[PDB]
């Protein structure tokens, strides 16, 4: 019966040192430092005691591998994750980092009415606007419809790609006249989904 | 196979669609056996004539009053019986042979030559007329020689005596008879003959005897059946069955236990005899389990002896078993119903699709009933309809129908206290001639038409209503709320336009109230939005007298209430929906009056008519600039109001009309009249003169009471005065010349409200449901559609009452001020309302075109389900108004302006001059 | 490229069901006539709610079947009342940063939860279970909201001697004056 | 080893009939079972076989633990599932309803151009509308600017505001303001102020009365 100076179970499987989990993605951190007799394991963040009551959503402490789980991770969980397991003699310290990227719970919506109705001639070009409310810069497209058989309201999909700029955003419809008509869209989208808006856009 | 029919309640649990089942009007299949029934103790009579024996009935009635010694005297009257059959149009005569008549002394003796002579004369007469016979060997009249010697059917030695008697019947009357019924109603013969004692043999032994006797009846019937099959059928080709009477039963709470319990009852009363004869030869397992000991067992040879001993299914669904002679314990605590369509489906499923021949049907009337039996005719009409529905909609193979009791006669235990005859017999008379009843004329016409062929009077009419027609809806109790939702906040607030976008109230400076317009009422706009969707042209609503003038007098007026009504009328005109305003409505806790006015007599004091004139004057002044159609009384309760109350109500309407005519009509080119509830009244028997007179008399008391002074002669209806004067009831006030001229012409149009029609019968079937005041017996045709509130759907009543109003009161502009039906459920009964709306409008279209009636408006009853529950065209659930299916179909009628055909169009009509609306004066 | 464009923000007064989860089972907030508040496992007509906002962030929950208003008491339990008050029968709605809605009385500091753990509310801590609500649009057809209660059972004049079972005779209620 | 019918290993963790999470969460669809021996579990969506081919973005494979993990659930994931694992002697299956919802933790965004710079003749019927969009319940209020004492600005640069229409318990059509027979005083800056628990946003429009046309 020697003393207790043990190691973990899976060396390569445990330590990753980096977790760029998107917001709302469940993740858990494990510190299975086994031994004989079984030591005690404590988890703390930013140098302060960590419980299941000081964090939104809720964490669960398992005992099969002695790990805590984070269902519906949130941006407020940024900082450092240090797990400290101490045996009868000595102690083992591990570190973990977490920088959760922002992921909105909705597809990027935009102010209604926009894009405004296109009614102009040469001299005063159309300034089409569409402002999108999002944390980061989302994917915004225009998707001008190709005029085949009056394709403005149909079915079976209408893929008409038209790319000018993606990134409040404005468009300069230079030299507006009676050659480009139809319905215009503001294809605002992100990982969650894509959205577009339109109105009674009728031009000469 | 047994248990197959347990699914019958599942198919009929869902209500049928009131479109195919509404105007069903089918035709019976060709080769149908239209039959009429008779017995040998009910009608034959002559209990000792020509050496006749003694039945168990001849000893039951005398019990050694109300005896069948000479009941209908049919034994001596063969010519008058067959003459009734010839004029009835019937093709089959179901009668029975008296066992004690043909074989008085003994089965193995000398047949009664005179007794046999009567039946061969009867069959010779039936042959000449073309009426085929349906002979019943045994109709509950067992010879007394077989009751005091062998003990009756309790002995198994009567199978040989029945077989020897059946052979005599088959041998003699075999070349003409091809339909035989061995024993009629074996349940009543067994259960009530020996197990209860209420029938011909007085025993009351035990249920053991009832199941022992029924054991012998099946053996006796199967002994006779195999006598026909092996000896007479090859040379005669006839058919033999057993008349199995039954009831129909319904679940108590609609559970799987109740459905099994219901099937347990049917097997106890119907599968008791049908299964041993039609399926296998043994009793149903339901009755073989519980009473295994008291119920006798069947030998294996016997079971295959009775299997298939019936060439057709003979059903006796009438007042014998249903509700009268069914044992209460046989119901197993369930609900008994007189449903024949469901029973016929139960027979079809359970007994391997047999050819059903209904050998007894119909109902009964009271004993004191002469040739006028309207209750029995409509039971026959429903019962005949039920088989037609079973034939067409259920696929049942019904091959014949038998209306029971060709003539009145001794009705078994009930004696002469009831009558089931199609032909009236005067029992006290010494001649006893068959006088056709109302059902006799009905049955004869049904046989001639072979069912219910479609009638031209009910075929939908393709046509368009005239231009400027008043397509409208009504809402008697509009929801009033003087809640100022707009510009109601007067304070001045600060605004953190950049900091916090909150309001900081400034104390000290406030503004003045803006001019209150009609958009400040939060409930007016939602209601107009619904009406705009209905595409209605008119909207009808009634004002609240108790709200405009809470204390009755004009000293205080609720101007806020008037502003809501004025705003509702002004917004309706803004959206091109003409308002129709009713000044008074009887439907209120205080009869529609203010509490102060409702305390004295509420209509008795003539001041009420005076106080209504000023209230009407106030309404015309405020609301009148926008409202151009006025209703003074909104369908007063002609059946619930006193003569003095109706006297002042007529004066109150005249004062209001004379207020409008003299003061306001010039300034505001509007119209004003009275709305009356015009529900049609139809005679029960279409060919009865006394029923027509009663129908007209009830119409005078209902419609003509408040319409004759106004639309007619200016005085109360003549029939109403005659009825009360000869009754020594002088409670109808007389009209003075000044009053008569005051109310003589106080009308601009005829606003009528039609909901249903009522059948009236002069004769009193029962005094409990008899209106002794008017000497009327109100009834209904059960073949009509019915709302969950039991209101008959009678489309042709609207056309009939419109023509009656035109005939009685000249060619007036007629408005259908309210016409709609309710739906108890949510969506299972709204398909009835669209059927109700479509046909009633079509019948109104028929009256307009075919009769030239000056109809200038249809108003569907109720705007939404909130104000008027169960009647609305808009479903009010979770504080949300949702259109019903009736609304969408009503809008299609409104848009098309009637029912245009396949290719027909009327051009736009500018300044059309039908005299019902406001012209240039 | 398929086009759907489902508009966001239509719940400005429509019927909603409040959904909460605890990783064990789901429950919909439900209000009964007797004031009992519990959790329906699925969407019920009883659980149909109509949240209405009076101030910039304060909402009141009613429910369209019980015709009651979701109120609250000092202990933290919730119930339904037929009468409206602005003191405790009104809760400040707050959308957490994870997308879950929590309702608490502004002056009682206790979150509305379907469980019995009535704890205080603080910005950014593990809320009590059954409290992170989630509004769900009402997919129940509104036809079911109508009350089917007018059921009739006939016991009088029901015996083994009935003469008019199909009810051909239907007398009308007419008054007969007598001098 | 007896050939017992398959059964739920942990019936106490199967009561979550319906799953509802904000768009972006990960749902857990766990259903331990048994068999002779425990058979493979093949999830299928409304009948169609569900695996990692109809949705790219991560589907964790957990068969030894008998569970399904749906990482980053998106609006296009609604539909009841099935824990359909077929055994030789038994066939058990439990539906797993998932209803993802889309949130909006944002201030009420109004439709741009509503209300608009609409001008009406004196005595006409003008109508101002503000289409508001917010999943959380918004409070709609209509404001008019006043000139009570001097200019339109108050004590500390706050424009004077009087409330015309509010959103109470029994007040509908709040986002529509009716002005019929507009006088000279019925002209100014009308702002529809909408706010919820996140914030407040207002859209302003000017109504000018033309006496002649
Ligand atoms: O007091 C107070 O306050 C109050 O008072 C008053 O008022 C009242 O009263 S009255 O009357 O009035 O009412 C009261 O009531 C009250 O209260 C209140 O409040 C409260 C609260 O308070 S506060 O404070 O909060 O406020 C509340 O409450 C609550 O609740 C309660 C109850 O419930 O009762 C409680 O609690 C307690 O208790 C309980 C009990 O319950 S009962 O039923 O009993 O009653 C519980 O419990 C207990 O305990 C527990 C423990 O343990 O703790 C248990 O359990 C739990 O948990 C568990 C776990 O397990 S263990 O073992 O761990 O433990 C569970 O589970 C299970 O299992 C698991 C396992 O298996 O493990 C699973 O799993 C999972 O996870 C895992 C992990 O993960 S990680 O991340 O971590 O790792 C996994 O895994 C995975 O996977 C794997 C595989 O794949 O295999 C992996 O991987 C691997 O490999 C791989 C490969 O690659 S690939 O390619 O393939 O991929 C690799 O790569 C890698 O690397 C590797 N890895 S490794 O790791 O391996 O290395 C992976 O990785 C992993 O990961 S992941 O990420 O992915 O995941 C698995 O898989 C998973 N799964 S999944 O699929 O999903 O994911 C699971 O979980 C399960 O499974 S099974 O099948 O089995 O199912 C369970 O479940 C739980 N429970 S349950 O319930 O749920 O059941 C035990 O058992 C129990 O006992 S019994 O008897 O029951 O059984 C609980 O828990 C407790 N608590 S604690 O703390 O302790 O927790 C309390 O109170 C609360 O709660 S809490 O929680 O919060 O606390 C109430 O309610 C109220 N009330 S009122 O009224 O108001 O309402
Ligand atoms: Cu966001
Ligand atoms: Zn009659």
């Amino acid at each position: 019966y020697p003393q207790q100076a043990p190691y973990w179970t899976h060396p390569q499987r445990m330590e990753k040192k980096l977790h760029a989990v998107p917001a709302g993605n469940t993740v858990k951190f494990r510190c299975p430092a086994a031994g004989n007799p079984t030591p005690t394991i404590r988890w703390l963040k930013d140098g302060q005691a960590f419980h299941g009551e000081n964090r939104i959503g809720g964490i669960r402490l398992r005992h099969q591998h002695w790990s805590l789980v984070m269902e519906s991770v949130v941006p407020s969980d940024r900082g450092t994750y240090t797990c400290l397991v101490e045996n009868a003699v000595g102690s083992i310290r591990y570190n973990y980092l977490l920088d959760v990227l922002e992921r909105s719970p909705h597809r990027p919506i935009l102010q209604a009415g926009l894009p405004a109705n296109t009614t102009a001639v040469v001299g005063s070009d159309v300034e089409l606007l569409c402002k999108v409310y999002s944390d980061a810069q989302p994917h915004i497209q225009w998707l001008k419809h190709i005029v085949i058989n009056g394709s403005s309201f149909g079915a079976d999909g209408f893929p008409y790609v038209q790319v000018l700029k993606t990134a409040v955003e404005v468009l300069y419809l230079r030299n507006v006249s009676a050659e480009d008509a139809g319905e215009y869209t503001c294809l605002a989208g992100n990982s969650i989904g894509l959205s577009y808006q339109s109105a009674w856009l009728t031009v000469l | 196979e047994p248990g197959d029919g347990a699914q019958t309640w599942a198919r009929f649990s869902r209500p049928p669609a009131p479109e195919a089942a509404g105007l069903f009007q089918g035709t019976f299949p060709d080769g149908f056996l239209w039959a009429v029934g008779s017995a040998a103790y009910q009608t034959e009579g002559g209990w000792q004539q020509h050496g006749k024996g003694a039945s168990i009935w001849d000893t039951f009635t005398h019990h050694p009053p109300a005896t069948g010694d000479v009941a209908s005297d049919s034994y001596n009257n063969v010519f008058r019986d067959t003459e009734a059959l010839r004029e009835l149009g019937v093709t089959h005569y179901r009668f029975s042979i008296s066992w004690a008549r043909v074989l008085p002394n003994g089965s193995a003796g000398v047949p009664n030559r005179e007794g046999l002579r009567y039946y061969r004369r009867l069959l010779e007469r039936l042959r000449e007329l073309g009426v085929q016979p349906v002979v019943t060997l045994y109709h509950w009249d067992l010879p007394q020689r077989l009751q005091d010697a062998y003990g009756g059917w309790a002995n198994r030695a009567l199978a040989d005596h029945f077989r020897d008697y059946a052979e005599l019947c088959f041998r003699h009357f075999g070349g003409q008879v091809k339909y035989w019924i061995t024993i009629d109603n074996p349940y009543v013969v067994a259960w009530h003959g020996y197990a209860t004692g209420r029938l011909a043999p007085g025993i009351r032994g035990s249920p053991r005897l009832g199941y022992l006797v029924a054991h012998n009846l099946l053996l006796a019937h199967a002994k006779v059946w195999h006598l026909y099959n092996t000896s007479f059928r090859p040379t005669q080709g006839g058919q033999v069955s057993i008349a199995l009477s039954s009831h129909w039963i319904n679940p108590r709470r609609m559970t799987d236990h109740s459905i099994k319990e219901c099937q347990k009852s049917l097997d106890f009363v119907l599968g008791w005899f049908a299964k041993p004869v039609f399926i296998d030869g043994d009793y149903p397992e339901s009755m073989k389990n519980n009473l295994s000991s008291i119920l006798p067992d069947f030998t294996e040879s016997e079971k295959k002896f009775i299997k298939g001993t019936a060439d057709f299914f003979a059903l006796c669904f009438g007042p014998t078993l249903s509700f009268q002679l069914l044992d209460p314990h046989m119901k197993f605590r369930q609900l008994e119903s007189p449903n024949l369509r469901q029973l016929l489906s139960w027979i079809d499923l359970e007994f391997n699709h047999p050819q059903i021949f209904i050998v007894e049907n119909g109902w009964f009337v009271s004993g004191t009933t002469k040739r006028d039996d309207a209750k029995y005719m409509y039971y026959l009409k429903k019962f005949i309809m039920e088989t037609l529905k079973a034939i067409k909609l259920d696929g049942v193979d019904v091959i014949g129908y038998t209306a029971w009791s060709l003539m009145d006669g001794f009705e078994w235990h009930r004696g002469y206290s009831i009558r089931r005859g199609l032909f009236y017999v005067d029992f006290l008379s010494q001649d006893k001639m068959l006088l056709p009843k109302s059902s006799a004329l009905f049955y004869q016409k049904l046989i001639e038409k072979n069912g219910f062929p479609p009638l031209p009077e009910n075929q939908p009419l393709e046509g368009t209503f005239p231009c400027d027609f008043a397509w409208g809806v009504v809402d008697n109790y509009i929801q009033v709320d003087t809640t100022l939702s707009q510009f109601t906040d007067l304070n001045v607030y600060l605004w953190d336009v950049h900091h916090s976008k909150r309001l900081i109230k400034v104390d000290g400076v406030v503004t003045k109230k803006r001019k209150s317009y009609c958009v400040d009422f939060a409930a007016i706009q939602p209601q107009i939005a619904l009406l705009q969707e209905m595409h209605v042209t008119h909207f009808r609503f009634s004002l609240d007298w108790a709200l405009i003038l809470p204390l009755g007098n004009q000293s205080q007026v609720n101007h806020t209430i008037l502003q809501y009504y004025r705003c509702m009328a002004s917004e309706l005109v803004r959206v091109n929906i003409t308002p129709v305003v009713a000044l008074w409505q009887p439907m209120a806790p205080n009869q529609g009056l203010p509490r102060l006015l409702a305390r004295q007599g509420a209509w008795e004091n003539p001041y009420t008519a005076l106080a209504f004139a000023e209230y009407a004057r106030l309404c015309f002044q405020e609301l009148g600039h926008h409202v151009k159609l006025w209703i003074t009384m909104n369908e007063p309760y002609t059946r619930n109001m006193t003569y003095s109350a109706g006297h002042n109500l007529l004066k109150a309407h005249a004062l209001a009309w004379h207020v409008y005519n003299e003061k306001f009509r010039h300034a505001q080119n509007g119209k004003i009249s009275i709305a009356l509830q015009a529900d049609w009244i139809e005679p029960a028997c279409p060919f009865s003169q006394k029923d027509k007179e009663v129908a007209e008399r009830v119409l005078e008391f209902d419609i003509g009471w408040l319409a004759e002074p106004i639309f007619g002669s200016g005085d109360y209806p003549w029939v109403m005065r005659d009825w009360l004067n000869q009754r020594n009831n002088f409670l109808l006030p007389y009209f003075t010349e000044d009053e008569k001229k005051l109310i003589q012409g106080t009308f601009d149009f005829l606003a009528l409200s039609h909901y249903t029609t009522i059948l009236v019968d002069s004769e009193k079937e029962d005094p409990i449901k008899y209106n002794d005041y008017l000497e009327v017996q109100e009834m209904t045709d059960i073949t009509w559609l019915n709302s969950p509130s039991q209101v008959a759907v009678v489309p042709w009543g609207l056309r009939k009452v419109l023509n009656w109003l035109k005939f009685k009161y000249g060619d007036l502009p007629m408005y259908i001020i309210s016409n709609g039906i309710d739906d108890g459920l949510h969506a299972e009964d709204d398909q009835l309302r669209v059927y109700y709306m479509q046909n009633y409008i079509n019948e109104a279209l028929k009256a307009h075109i075919l009769d030239g009636i000056n109809l200038c408006g249809y108003f569907a009853y109720s705007f939404n389900d909130r104000t008027a529950p169960r009647f609305g065209l808009y479903r009010y659930a979770a504080d949300q108004f949702e259109p019903k299916a009736s609304m969408k179909h009503y809008r299609k009628i409104i848009d098309s302006n009637g029912f245009p055909g396949p290719e027909t169009l009327e051009r736009f009509c500018p300044e059309e001059f039908t005299v019902c609306t406001e012209c240039s004066f | 490229y398929p086009n759907a464009s489902p508009l966001l923000g239509s719940s400005w007064g429509g019927l909603i069901h409040l959904y909460t989860a605890t990783a064990r089972n789901s429950y919909h907030l439900q209000i009964h006539k007797n004031g009992h508040v519990d959790g329906a496992p699925h969407q019920t007509i009883y659980s149909a709610l109509m949240i209405r906002s009076e101030d910039a962030g304060f909402v009141v929950i009613t429910g369209v079947m019980s015709r009651r208003y979701l109120c609250m008491d000092f202990r933290g339990n919730i119930f339904g009342s037929h009468y409206f008050d602005p003191e405790n029968c009104r809760f400040q709605h707050q959308t957490l940063e994870n997308g879950y809605d929590v309702y608490h009385s502004p002056q009682y500091h206790f979150l509305v939860s379907l469980g019995r753990a009535k704890r205080a509310f603080l910005p950014g801590m593990n809320p009590p279970p059954y409290s992170q609500f989630l509004s769900r649009r009402n997919e129940i057809p509104l036809i079911h909201f109508n009350t089917p209660i007018p059921r009739q059972h006939t016991q009088s004049a029901e015996d083994d001697s009935e003469r008019d079972p199909l009810n051909v005779l239907k007398p009308r209620a007419r008054m007969t004056p007598a001098p």
